[PDB]
RNA sequence: UGAGGUAGUAGGUUGUAUAGU
DNA sequence: AAACTATACAACCTACTACCTCAT
């Protein structure tokens, strides 16, 4: 009759040296770690997007509540919750007509119209950042629905990703300028419905989620840092080894393994893994040939030395595959003797659903099942007292952790993984199931390989979400 | 001397701004005191407000709320506030707070807006800095700001029935252990006694072709009914491997390694489960890499097994709970079970479109909850058992496999207090959140559902 | 959020068309 | 120059893995 071990929720730091266990609540009470002067956003596209964004800005300046504060907390006010300048004026607006859009809509190639309209967006924003002395922190993208429907790849009247956001952010990361894409129906749900009348984008009682997500995303892309870890050991760092398989049709895919320098802050000094011409997409063994392996490890070591003034005492590798001996030896001849290496991996295909016998609330967050010293189960999604509810759907599915090789206590790495889950930044959610190294690994390995025109990625991390 | 700050708000309509402003003020170094922090249930209201106005309150703060302006106690304490303003001649004592925009200049009573009102109708940042500079103008004695005790106050007042607790709790998984494995895993070397076009899956007992041998649990004389040339095969050539060596892992020969033996055991377990529950007259659903199965409507009495709902009617389609299993030999000799629901129009044929099946699966997913999933799974497994403790797997004419009907129940050290059913409606609310978060090419099958 | 629905090897399986001594 | 019975891979069977989509 074995037992399940419980791990307490991490306390993330906040303003004036205070620690709480909720990002929404902690932002509401104290505020961010750093205070920004104020930001001046800008819209692109049509004037309809400008006016609906201005209406949403005037609405978000006012406080907006929800059905209850038990699960989704308050929004006191943008100036009251972050202390930054945000008004109706000083927003740059640009005009994009539909005559050229109407003429190029009748072209037989969807990809051609996509290329021309994306080039229009890109050269317009580069022109705006070129001849204008005014600096824009976050650019805002609003797109109409006619282009969204009549110009789809599957609609009926290869190294570039077909999704618009990925190649937008790739070609803007090549130009090192931040932007954020919102569909028109995302925030204009007041008059956005279907032919029946019911709002598909139902946001009536639940505007607090939109409020918190938009505010936190804008503040993170502003350069400010909302929260930090409470208890962390200097000398440790989190290598989230991306191994997003690249699927550019019939082009040689091989391996484009990226990594994250999640050392002490939310930013990641990411270095793009090469196209990596060793073997083919049939390289399911998923280890690392020594040359690029020690190249990536030396890049990570130099990044940690530049960002922390000292060599790291221990490095945690977070991947999604299994590891073997030769890549570990390749990592070992470039790790110093006083350092240690431990490989942790995250997978989904192993199923185990824990059920609740009595009660009306499911298995929790923070519980864990240990099989041996190297492989265990961890429950990050599910019920949580912090919202009195369950974040997951139906019965939560866990993440199966495997220490592939290396000496590490399972409890300490368990705490590391759940704090890393507690570092979700794109939206103001409580946390997510797998560590944000894996979620943001999908993000950076799906936007990073979206274009072939980039050589060296920027060190900053705000140009990714 | 007076240093206290009180919020006059309508409970429980305005716990929001009261909580936020009180915690911000207590984090700014100013002593605040109100109903939702201190005045809990069982404490008299008006006498405490009277003594705090007459002795303790420096600046009075009243939230202009819809229902908090009509109570008798608030009128009594505002009357005693006017009395104490007549006492020591302080006409700036009270502060009007504008939160409810529905209330205009005329809806507020006679004794509030006769002095100036602080602006709060646009945002709250300028509101609390205006409160701070009013504090500085009247030289109220204050403490240097520190949010540590504010965080402690939030911790002990807003996490009472709201944080985790220490008490035992019992759980159960979807893993079902194998009680007993086959004694001998026998490799049958038929040599020429196997036809070339023989499909191995057609055998009545599980078997896997391995080099020239046949990996199977069945005896040498178990395939007589379909192979008339197995009379001539002697019983001494086929090698026997004890399954205890496979499970313990101490078996390592040049013929078959230990992991290959375990994979063969898992494969034979899956084949045996498929054939044995195909024997039990359970309908089939075509899955891509697995096999989904559903219970035909009307086979079960009342559509309940031990008074547990298993198949039911919603709108026009019939929903049938079903399971799919894959053998897993890593953690223990167990069998994992997936939880599915299979939809039919009438109970005979399947849906022709898979998107309809997925939409129905989600729609019935929100309608019930994890507890109903637990009873459905338990009823399905108990119906899959003929005796009271195990399911009767078939691998040979004389050797069987036992798998326990009851799942592997676990338990945890800590648990939580259990609130009412409103938070399940909030789980439906976050289902709406998942509806309104992402969407991709939904229109065609949504308009095809009629 | 995650549960389907899709192919990739996925690691050992038995037949394509050479030269070993 | 030529007799045995293998070469010396590499194609189609199959459990562990591993992709864009649906509708909430």
């Amino acid at each position: 009759m074995k037992e399940l071990i419980y791990i307490e929720e991490p306390s993330i730091l906040f303003a004036h040296g205070q620690k709480c266990t909720d990002p929404r609540d902690g932002l509401a009470l104290f505020g961010p770690l750093n205070q920004i002067y104020g930001i001046k956003s800008g819209v692109v596209g049509t004037q309809k997007g400008l006016q609906i964004f201005k209406s949403y800005l005037d609405k978000i300046q006012k406080p907006i509540y929800n059905h209850n504060n038990i699960t989704r907390p308050m929004f006191p006010g943008f100036e009251a919750v972050f202390g930054c300048k945000w008004e109706s004026q000083n927003i740059v607006f640009k005009e994009i007509t539909d005559e050229e859009i109407r003429r190029y809509l009748f072209n037989a190639s969807t990809h051609k119209r996509t290329y021309d309209l994306v080039t229009l967006f890109n050269d317009k924003i580069i022109t705006a950042n070129k001849n204008d002395e005014e600096r824009v922190d976050v650019w805002f993208v609003i797109v109409p629905e006619e282009i969204y429907k009549y110009c789809r790849p599957n609609s009926v009247l290869y190294n570039y990703d077909a999704q618009f956001h990925d190649q937008l952010k790739a070609r803007l990361l090549e130009h090192t300028i931040p932007t954020q894409i919102l569909r028109e129906s995302t925030l204009a749900w007041r008059d956005f419905k279907n032919t029946f009348g019911a709002p598909i984008r139902d946001f009536s009682k639940i505007e607090g989620h939109l409020a918190w997500t938009i505010s936190t995303a804008a503040y993170y892309k502003a350069g400010g840092k909302p929260w930090k870890l409470g208890d962390i050991r200097p000398g440790v760092c989190y290598l989230g080894l991306v191994y997003k398989k690249i699927e550019k049709s019939k082009n040689p895919q091989n391996a484009c393994c990226a990594a994250q320098m999640f050392l002490d802050n939310g930013d990641g000094t990411v270095f793009k893994g090469e196209v990596g011409p060793w073997y083919n997409p049939e390289k399911g063994e998923y280890h690392l040939k020594p040359k690029e392996a020690k190249a990536l490890l030396t890049q990570a070591l130099e990044s940690y030395k530049e960002q922390n003034k000292s060599y790291p005492k221990e490095v945690f590798i977070h991947a999604r595959t299994r590891f073997n001996d030769e890549e570990w030896n390749a990592f070992n001849e470039v790790t110093p003797k006083n350092t240690n290496l431990v490989g942790v991996t995250i997978t989904k295909s192993k199923p185990l659903k824990l059920y609740k016998t009595e009660g009306a609330f499911p298995i929790m967050r923070g519980n864990a099942y240990i099989v041996d010293e190297k492989k265990a189960f961890l429950w990050t999604l599910g019920f949580v007292p912090k919202l009195q509810s369950t974040l997951s759907m139906e019965v939560p599915n866990p993440i199966f952790i495997e220490i592939n090789k290396g000496e590490a206590e399972i409890q300490q790495v368990l705490k590391d993984i759940l704090a890393l889950t507690k570092l979700n930044y794109n939206a103001c959610i409580y946390a997510d199931g797998e560590p944000v190294t894996l979620r943001f690994a999908n993000k950076i390995g799906e936007i990073l390989t979206a274009s072939t025109e980039i050589k060296t990625p920027p060190l900053a991390f705000k140009y990714y979400i | 001397m007076r240093n206290k700050i009180f919020i006059s708000h309508a409970t429980p309509e305005d716990d929001d701004f009261t909580r936020w402003l009180s915690l911000k003020l207590i984090g700014l170094g100013y002593e605040v005191w109100c109903d939702i922090l201190f005045l809990d249930k069982g404490v008299d209201f008006w006498s405490t407000i009277e003594k705090e106005i007459r002795e303790n309150t420096c600046k009075f703060l009243i939230v202009s709320s819809t229902a908090g302006n009509k109570r008798e106690g608030v009128l009594k304490e505002l009357a005693v506030a006017t009395k104490v303003k007549k006492h020591l001649q302080d006409d700036m004592f009270i502060i009007p707070l504008a939160i409810d925009e529905n209330l205009s200049y005329d809806d507020i009573n006679i004794e509030i807006v006769r002095l100036n009102a602080i602006d709060f109708k646009k945002s709250w940042a300028k509101g609390l800095q205006d409160l701070l500079d009013a504090f500085e103008k009247q030289n109220v004695p204050k403490k240097p700001p520190d949010h540590s005790k504010s965080n402690l106050l939030y911790q002990q007042i807003f996490l009472h029935d709201k944080q985790a607790i220490e008490k035992e709790e019992t759980y159960d998984s979807n893993w079902f252990p194998i009680i007993s494995f086959p004694n001998e895993l026998r490799f049958h070397r038929y040599d020429w006694r196997l036809p070339k076009q023989f499909d191995v899956r057609t055998l009545a007992f599980p078997a896997i072709r391995y080099k020239e041998y046949l990996c199977t649990f069945a005896w040498e004389y178990d395939f007589i009914h379909q192979l008339p040339k197995t009379e001539t095969y002697n019983g001494q050539e086929s090698i026997r491997i004890s399954t205890s060596d496979i499970l313990s892992g101490r078996y390592d020969t040049d013929f078959i390694r230990n992991y290959e033996c375990q994979r063969l055991i898992v494969q034979l377990i899956n084949k045996a489960f498929e054939l044995r529950m195909k024997d039990k007259n359970v309908r089939e659903y075509q899955m891509s890499k697995t096999f989904a199965y559903w219970i035909e409507k009307g086979k079960l009495e009342k559509d309940k097994f031990e008074k547990i709902k298993l198949v039911g009617k919603q709108k026009n389609k019939y929903w049938h709970f079903g399971i799919s299993a894959a053998g897993k030999l890593y953690p223990s000799p167990v069998l994992m079970v997936s939880s599915h629901i299979i939809f039919t129009m009438d109970g005979i044929n399947l849906i022709k479109s898979k998107s309809i099946q997925h939409s129905s699966r989600r729609k019935q997913g929100k309608n019930w909850w994890n507890d109903k999933w637990r009873e459905k799974l338990l009823a399905f497994i108990r119906f899959l058992s003929d005796d009271q403790n195990a399911i009767y797997l078939n691998v040979g004419s004389e050797e069987k496999i036992l798998i326990s009907n009851k799942p592997l129940k676990f338990f945890g050290k800590m648990s939580y207090v259990t609130p009412s059913e409103v938070t399940l409606e909030e789980e439906s609310v976050l289902a709406d959140i998942n509806n309104f978060e992402e969407d991709t090419e939904d229109l065609d099958e949504l308009e095809d559902i009629e």
